[PDB]
C-alpha cells in the first residue's frame, strides 16, 4: 500500500496433527518341561 | 468315605481358586479398558488445547 503493507494476505498453513501413541505387548515362548526319569519305590501304591 | 472326602475338599479348593482367577481376570480387563479410553480422552484434550 502507500505505507508498505500488503493487499493480498499471507498463508497460514495447517500445523501437524497430534499423533496417537502406540505400544505393543510382544510375547515369547518357553516350552514345556521334559518329563523326568521314573524311579521305582519300595512302598505300595497307597503309601507313595 | 475318607477318599471321596479328600477329593471333594480338593474340588472346593479348585473352585475357590477358579473364582479368584476369574474375578482378577475381570479386574485386569477393566483396568486395561480404562487406560485405553483415558488415552483417547488425552488425545482429544490435546486437540482442544
Amino acid at each position: 500500500t502507500i505505507d508498505g503493507q500488503p493487499l493480498s494476505l499471507s498463508l497460514y498453513a495447517t500445523p501437524a496433527d497430534p499423533s496417537m501413541l502406540l505400544s505393543a505387548a510382544i510375547t515369547a515362548s518357553q516350552g514345556g518341561g521334559d518329563l523326568p526319569h521314573a524311579v521305582m519305590p519300595m512302598y505300595r501304591f497307597p503309601v507313595i | 468315605l475318607e477318599n471321596a472326602k479328600w477329593g471333594v475338599s480338593q474340588l472346593i479348593q479348585f473352585g475357590n481358586t477358579l473364582l479368584s482367577i476369574t474375578e482378577r481376570q475381570d479386574a485386569e480387563a477393566l483396568a486395561e479398558i480404562l487406560q485405553t479410553q483415558g488415552s483417547e480422552l488425552a488425545l482429544q484434550s490435546i486437540k482442544m488445547q
